[PDB]
C-alpha cells in the first residue's frame, strides 16, 4: 500500500498546491452561511460574484490535478517498461511476449486510472469529515461518535484480501489472452496454410472463459460490499439518533442544543459512508499491480556492464574449459570443455551436426549468457569488464535467422549506432554485403519501409540486409552463423570475397558456423564440435589424412 | 450507434433488472428525507413511547429496502458490462482472422492487440458511471418541474428562456471531444507498437546494445499520449467553466423580472434553490448524453474491423474422394496487392504430375515463394489460373484443401503448445502412433527421446528453446502428418546437415505423391523429373 503512494512522489509540490486549494475550497463552502457578506453592496450581484469565484476555484484545481495525474500516468509507464529490458535473457523464456505487454501496457494504465479517479474524493471527503467533526465539538457526543467509528472498520480489513486475490488471478487471464491472439496475428500464413482459424477462436475462448467466471465473484462481492457499507452508516445515524433521544428526556443536553449535532451528524455519515466505499477500490488497485511492483522490485541475474573502452581493441578471443548448462533446463550440459583461440586476421569455422552447440558457442560470445564453468576471454580481459555499447560495436554477429525491424532500409542497417552514419557509409556496407542490387532498383530506395518482420523481403534479401548491418560496424570480432542458407551462387562470391580476399580480413577475427562445407576449405582453423565436445580440430588437409568425422562428413556420397 | 444495442440484446434481463432496482432506489431516496425532517422536527418535546420510535423504525425500513436495492443495481450494471465487454472481444478477434493476407502486411500486430486490449473496454466502462447519474437527473428534473403549483408564467418563461443552451457550442465541443478521443487512441496503439517489437525481438536488440534507444522511442511516445491527454482535459474543464458563467445568466433574469412585476416576496424567494438545482440538473443530463454519444462515436475503428469483408472469393465446395493430384499453372501473372504495379510473375504455365518430381530453381528475389503461395491458394492471380484436377484451386473447401496440398515453408513458424501439438497442428483428431511415425519419418524421434517428457516437452514461443534443424524436422514431420497428395517444400533443408540431408532426399517413394522442390544450392535436384528455371518471373 505504501508503494501506491511512493510511485506519485515526484510531483509533491503540486500536489501540496492541489491540497491547499482544496482547504480553502472546503473552509469556504463550510463558511458561507455565518458572515454571508453583510452590508457591503445588491445582494444578487454578491451572489454572482460568489458563484463566479466558485467556479474559477474550481477551473484552477482541475487543470493542476489531472496535468500532475497526466505527468504521474507517463512516468509511470516509462519506469515500468525501463525496468523490463534490464532483466536477464532467459527472464523472457519464462515471460512471453503478449504476457509483457499486457503488464506494461495495461496494467499500469489501470493502477493510473484508479488513482486518479480515487485520490481526490479520498482528499475532498476527508477534508469535509474533518472540518464536519470540528464544528460539532455537543462535546459529549463526538467521543461517543469517536469509540463507535473504528468498528464499522473492522469488516472491510477482514474482507480486503480477498479482493486483492480475485484481481491477480483476472490480471493472469487477461495476459494470457493477449499473448493468444498474438501468435495468432504474428503467423497468418502458417494458420490459413492449415486452416486452423477454429482452434485459435477456440483457444481465445478458453481464456475468455475463465475471464466471465471471475466477473461474477466480482459483481457478488461488489454488491455485499455495497450493501454492508449502507447498513453500517445507518446504524452509525440510528445509534446517536437513539441516545439524542434518550439524552434529551434525562436532562444533560437540551433539546434546543441537540439539534444541531443532528445535521453536522447526517454529514459526517455521509463522508464515512465514502471514506469506506473507498478502501476496497484500494485494496482491488493493490491487486492489479502485483507484477508491475514485482517486475520493479526484481533484481537481474545477469552481471552489470562494465567501464572499460580502450581505444584500440584486437580479436584475439579466448575460451578456457568453457561449459554451459541452459539455466532453463539445469544439470545437462550443451558445452562441456571448450578450449579454443580466435587470432587476428585468421577464419576458424565451427563444424559439426545438429544440435552439437554451435549456436550456444555463438550467443556465449556475444555476452548474452555467462559461461557455467570456464573463462571466455577478450583481450584477456572478461566480457562483462567492457561497456554495453563498446562491447556490442566491437563483438558483431548475423544469426541463424535473422531479424529485421519495421522501418526503412537505411536504419534497418544502422541499428543501435549512437552516431548516425553517412549514406555513403550505408551504400559501402550494402555493396560489400550484395544488397545494392535490389535495394537501387526500389522505388524509393534506401528509404523505403519495410513490414513488420520484414515481409516484403524474400530470404536472401533479408539475409543480405543482416549482413550489412553486421558491416556497418567495422566489428573485428566477426561471427557468422550459417549466413548463406538462403543466399544464391551469385551472393555466397561475395561472402567468400569477404573472408578469404578483402583487405580488411586482418583487421577481424572470423568465426564461422556453416553447414557448406565449400567455404571451410580455405579456413585458417577448422573445429569438429559434435555432443558439446570438439573431437578434432585442425586445418582442411589435416583432418583429411586422419580421417574421422570431419572426413566422414565430407565424403558423404 | 445502433450496432451497440443490438450487440446488448443478449443483455436484456440484466439491463431491465438493473432499472427496476434503479427506479426503486431513487424512490427510496426521495421518500427518506420527509421522514428524516419528520425525525428532526420532534424536539419541542420527546415523545418516549410513540412518535419518535415509530418515525425512527420506518426511516430504518426505508434506508433498508433502497441500500438492498442500491447494491443489486450496481452489482447488475457491472455484471451486464463485464459480459459485453468480453463479447466484443471474441467478435472482433473472430473476425480478424477471416481477412485477407493483405490487410495484415498494411496493419501491425501490436497496434491490433491495442485495440482488441483498449478500444473494447473504451466502449464499455461509461455506463455503470453514466446510467444511474443521467436516470437520477432525469427524475429530479421530472419532479421539479412539478412545482408548477407556485407561480403560472415562471415555467413557461423558463422552458422558452432556457432551450437554447449554446447548441452551437455544443456541437463544437462533441466534435473537439470525438477527434481529441480518436487521435489519443491511435496514439496508444502506436505506443503499444513499440513495446511489441522491442520486446519481440529481444535478443537482436540485447546484441546490438540498443534497448536505450528502445525506451527513448517508448518515451517519445508516451509524450504524445500524455499531450493529448492534457489538451483533452483542458478542452473539457474550459468547456464546463464556460457552463458554469453562463448558467447566470437566466438566474439573473428571472430574478429580475419578479421584481419587475411589482406572486409575492415571500414566493420569490421559495424557487431560488429549486431553480438553482433544476437548471444545474437539465445542464448535467444534456452533459452526459453528449458525453455517451461522442465516447460511442469514438470506437470506429472497432466497429470498422468487425464489418469489413475480406478480398478473397466466394468460399468452395468441392471435396471429392479421390484427388488425382495433377496441377497445372496457365498464363498466371501476379503482383501483390499491397504494392501494385510491378508483376513478379509475366505468364508462367507448366504441370505437375502425381508420379515425379518437379524443381523449382532461380535467383533471390527470382519469385518462387510466390509460385509456393499461389499454389497454397493463398492469394489469387491477377491473370491465367490455377487448376488442381481440371478445377480451379478455390472452388475447393477450405479445411479439405489444407489437407491434401501442403508444404513446408521457407521459414517454418512453430507455437507455444508441445511437440504433438506442433506436428499435429491443425487436425482435429490424430493418434499417437501416427505421431511418432510422423516424427519417425522426418528423422526427428532421435532428438525427442532427450528432451524431457518426450513429445510432451513445452517447446518455446516460436520453436525458441530447440535448434534450427530440429525446427526443419519438426516442421517435415508436421507437413508429413496429413499424408498429402501435393507436397511443396521451400528450401526444407536448409537447416539440416549432410547426413540428414541424404538421409531426405527421395521424397516419392509412395510413387503416388506429386512433389515439387525449391532450391538454391545444386546436387540435391539431379533426380527430379522436370526442372523449371525461373529468372525475373519468366521461365526458361
Ligand atoms: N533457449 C533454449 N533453452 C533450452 N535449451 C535450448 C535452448 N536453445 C537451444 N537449446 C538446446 O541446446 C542444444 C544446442 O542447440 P544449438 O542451437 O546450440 O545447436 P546448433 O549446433 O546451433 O544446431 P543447428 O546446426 O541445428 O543449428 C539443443 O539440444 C537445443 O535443444
Ligand atoms: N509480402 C510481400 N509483399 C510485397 N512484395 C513481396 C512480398 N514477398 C515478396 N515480395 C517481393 O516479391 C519478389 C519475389 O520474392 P519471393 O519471396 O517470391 O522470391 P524467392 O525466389 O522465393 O526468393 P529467395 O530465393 O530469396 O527465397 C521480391 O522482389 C520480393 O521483394
Ligand atoms: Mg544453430
Ligand atoms: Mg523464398
Amino acid at each position: 500500500v505504501r508503494r501506491l503512494l511512493g510511485c506519485l512522489g515526484s510531483e509533491t509540490r503540486r500536489l501540496s498546491l492541489f491540497l491547499v486549494l482544496v482547504v480553502l475550497s472546503s473552509l469556504g463552502e463550510m463558511a458561507i452561511p455565518f458572515f454571508t457578506g453583510r452590508l457591503t453592496d445588491r445582494n444578487l450581484t454578491l451572489m454572482s460574484i460568489l458563484t463566479i469565484a466558485s467556479a474559477v476555484l474550481e477551473f484552477v484545481g482541475d487543470g493542476i490535478y489531472n496535468n500532475t495525474m497526466g505527468h504521474v500516468h507517463s512516468h509511470l509507464q516509462g519506469e515500468v517498461f525501463g525496468a523490463v529490458l534490464r532483466q536477464e535473457t532467459e527472464f523472457f523464456q519464462q515471460n512471453q511476449t503478449g504476457n509483457i505487454m499486457s503488464r506494461v501496457t495495461e496494467d499500469t494504465s489501470t493502477l493510473s486510472d484508479s488513482l486518479s479517479e480515487n485520490l481526490s474524493l479520498f482528499l475532498w471527503y476527508l477534508v469535509r469529515g474533518l472540518c464536519l467533526l470540528g464544528i460539532m465539538l455537543s462535546v459529549s457526543l463526538t467521543m461517543v461518535t469517536l469509540i463507535t467509528l473504528p468498528l464499522l472498520f473492522l469488516l472491510p480489513k477482514k474482507v480486503g484480501k480477498w479482493y486483492q486475490l480475485l484481481e491477480v488471478q483476472v490480471r493472469e487471464s487477461l495476459a494470457k489472452s493477449s499473448q493468444v491472439a498474438i501468435e495468432a496475428l504474428s503467423a497468418m500464413p502458417t494458420v490459413r496454410s492449415f486452416a486452423n482459424e477454429e482452434g485459435e477462436a477456440q483457444k481465445f475462448r478458453e481464456k475468455l472463459q475463465e475471464i466471465k467466471t471471475l466477473n461474477q465473484k466480482e459483481a457478488v462481492a461488489y454488491a455485499v460490499n455495497s450493501w454492508t457499507t449502507s447498513i453500517s452508516g445507518m446504524l452509525l445515524k440510528v445509534g446517536i439518533l437513539y441516545i439524542g433521544g434518550q439524552l434529551v428526556t434525562s436532562g444533560a443536553v437540551s433539546s434546543g442544543n441537540l439539534v444541531t449535532f443532528v445535521l453536522y451528524q447526517m454529514q459526517f455519515t455521509q463522508a464515512v459512508e465514502v471514506l469506506l466505499s473507498i478502501y476496497p477500490r484500494v485494496q482491488k488497485a493493490v491487486g492489479s499491480s502485483e507484477k508491475i511492483f514485482e517486475y520493479l522490485d526484481r533484481t537481474p541475474r545477469c552481471p552489470p556492464s562494465g567501464l572499460l573502452t580502450p581505444l584500440h581493441l584486437e580479436g584475439l578471443v579466448q575460451f578456457q574449459d568453457v561449459s554451459f548448462a541452459y539455466p532453463n533446463r539445469p544439470d545437462v550440459l550443451v558445452l562441456q570443455g571448450l578450449t579454443f583461440t580466435l587470432r587476428p586476421g585468421e577464419v576458424t569455422a565451427l563444424v559439426g551436426p545438429n544440435g552439437s552447440g554451435k549456436s550456444t558457442v555463438a550467443a556465449l560470445l556475444q555476452n548474452l549468457y555467462q559461461p557455467t564453468g570456464g573463462q571466455l576471454l577478450l583481450d584477456g580481459k572478461p566480457l562483462p569488464q567492457y561497456e554495453h555499447r563498446y562491447l556490442h560495436r566491437q563483438v558483431a554477429a548475423v544469426g541463424q535467422e535473422p531479424q529485421v525491424f519495421g522501418r526503412s532500409l537505411q536504419e534497418n542497417i544502422a541499428y543501435g549506432l549512437t552516431q548516425k552514419p553517412t549514406m555513403e557509409e550505408i551504400t559501402a556496407a550494402a555493396v560489400k554485403s550484395g544488397a545494392h542490387s535490389f535495394i537501387s532498383g526500389l522505388p524509393q530506395g534506401y528509404d523505403t519501409e519495410v513490414d513488420e518482420a520484414g515481409s516484403q523481403l524474400s530470404g536472401g534479401q533479408r539475409q543480405a540486409v543482416a549482413l550489412a548491418r553486421a558491416l556497418i560496424r567495422k566489428p573485428c570480432v566477426l561471427i557468422l552463423d550459417d549466413a548463406t542458407s538462403a543466399l544464391d551462387a551469385n551472393s555466397q562470391l561475395q561472402v567468400e570475397q569477404l573472408l578469404y580476399e578483402s583487405p580488411e580480413r586482418y583487421s577481424r577475427s572470423v568465426l564461422l558456423i556453416t553447414q557448406h562445407l565449400s567455404l571451410v576449405e580455405q579456413a585458417d582453423h577448422i573445429l569438429f564440435l559434435e555432443g558439446g565436445a570438439i573431437r578434432e580440430g585442425g586445418t582442411h588437409q589435416q583432418l583429411m589424412e586422419k580421417k574421422g568425422c570431419y572426413w566422414a562428413m565430407v565424403q558423404a556420397p | 450507434m445502433w450496432r451497440l444495442l443490438k450487440l446488448s440484446r443478449p443483455d436484456l434481463p440484466l439491463l431491465v433488472a438493473a432499472f427496476f432496482f434503479l427506479v426503486l432506489a431513487v424512490l427510496g431516496e426521495t421518500l427518506i428525507p420527509h421522514y428524516s425532517g419528520r425525525v428532526i422536527d420532534i424536539l419541542g418535546g420527546d415523545f418516549d413511547p410513540h412518535a419518535f420510535a415509530s418515525a425512527i423504525f420506518f426511516m430504518c425500513l426505508f434506508s433498508f429496502g433502497s441500500s438492498l436495492s442500491a447494491g443489486c443495481r450496481g452489482g447488475c450494471f457491472t455484471y451486464t458490462m463485464s459480459r459485453i465487454n468480453l463479447r466484443i472481444r471474441e467478435q472482433l478477434f473472430s473476425s480478424l482472422l477471416r481477412q485477407d493476407l493483405g490487410f495484415f502486411q498494411e496493419t501491425k500486430t501490436g497496434e491490433l492487440n491495442s485495440r482488441l486490449s483498449s478500444d473494447t473496454t473504451l466502449m464499455s466502462n461509461w455506463l455503470p458511471l453514466n446510467a444511474n447519474v443521467l436516470l437520477r437527473s432525469l427524475v429530479k428534473v421530472v419532479g421539479l418541474y412539478g412545482f408548477m403549483l407556485s407561480i403560472s408564467p415562471r415555467l413557461t418563461l423558463l422552458s422558452l428562456l432556457h432551450m437554447p443552451f449554446t447548441i452551437a457550442a455544443e456541437k463544437v465541443y462533441n466534435t473537439r471531444h470525438q477527434e481529441v478521443l480518436r487521435e489519443i487512441q491511435d496514439a496508444v496503439a502506436r505506443a503499444g507498437q513499440v513495446v511489441r517489437e522491442a520486446v519481440g525481438g529481444l535478443q537482436t536488440v540485447r546484441s546490438f546494445g540498443a534497448e536505450e534507444h528502445e525506451v527513448c522511442r517508448y518515451k517519445e511516445a508516451l509524450e504524445q499520449c500524455r499531450q493529448l491527454y492534457w489538451r483533452r482535459d483542458l478542452e473539457r474543464a474550459l468547456y464546463l467553466l464556460v457552463r458554469r458563467v453562463l448558467h447566470l445568466g437566466v438566474q439573473m433574469l428571472m430574478l429580475s423580472c419578479g421584481l419587475q412585476q411589482m406572486l409575492t416576496q415571500g414566493s420569490l424567494l421559495s424557487f431560488m434553490i429549486y431553480q438553482e438545482s433544476v437548471g444545474s440538473y437539465v445542464q448535467t443530463l444534456v452533459y452526459i448524453y453528449g458525453d455517451m454519444l461522442s465516447n460511442v462515436g469514438a470506437a470506429e475503428k472497432v466497429f470498422s474491423y468487425m464489418d469489413r469483408q475480406p478480398n478473397l472469393p466466394s468460399p468452395g465446395t468441392l471435396a471429392p474422394t479421390t484427388l488425382q493430384g495433377v496441377v497445372k499453372f496457365q498464363d498466371v501473372s501476379f503482383a501483390y496487392p499491397n504494392r501494385p504495379d510491378r508483376p513478379v510473375l509475366k505468364g508462367l504455365t507448366f504441370t505437375l504430375r502425381p508420379g515425379e518430381v518437379t524443381a523449382l530453381v532461380g535467383p533471390n528475389g527470382s519469385g518462387k515463394s510466390t509460385v509456393a503461395a499461389l499454389l497454397q491458394n493463398l492469394y489469387q492471380p491477377t491473370g491465367g489460373q490455377v487448376l488442381l484436377d481440371e478445377k480451379p484451386i478455390s472452388q475447393y473447401e477450405h479445411c479439405y484443401l489444407h489437407s491434401q496440398v501442403v508444404s513446408v515453408g521457407q521459414e517454418p513458424v512453430l507455437f507455444s503448445g508441445s511437440v504433438r501439438n506442433n506436428i499435429a497442428y491443425g487436425l482435429q483428431s490424430c493418434e499417437d502412433d501416427k505421431v511418432m511415425a510422423a516424427a519417425q519419418a522426418a528423422h526427428a524421434d532421435d532428438f525427442i527421446q532427450e528432451m524431457e517428457h518426450g513429445i510432451y516437452t513445452d517447446v518455446g514461443e516460436k520453436g525458441s528453446q530447440l535448434a534450427a534443424g530440429q525446427k526443419q524436422r519438426l516442421a517435415i514431420a508436421r507437413a508429413l502428418v496429413r499424408d498429402p497428395r501435393v507436397l511443396i517444400l521451400d528450401q526444407a533443408t536448409s537447416a539440416l546437415d549432410v547426413q540428414c540431408e541424404q538421409a531426405l532426399q527421395d521424397w516419392n517413394s509412395r510413387g503416388d505423391r506429386t512433389v515439387l522442390v525449391i532450391a538454391h544450392r545444386l546436387q540435391t535436384v539431379q533426380r527430379a523429373h522436370q526442372i523449371l528455371v525461373l529468372q525475373e518471373g519468366k521461365l526458361q
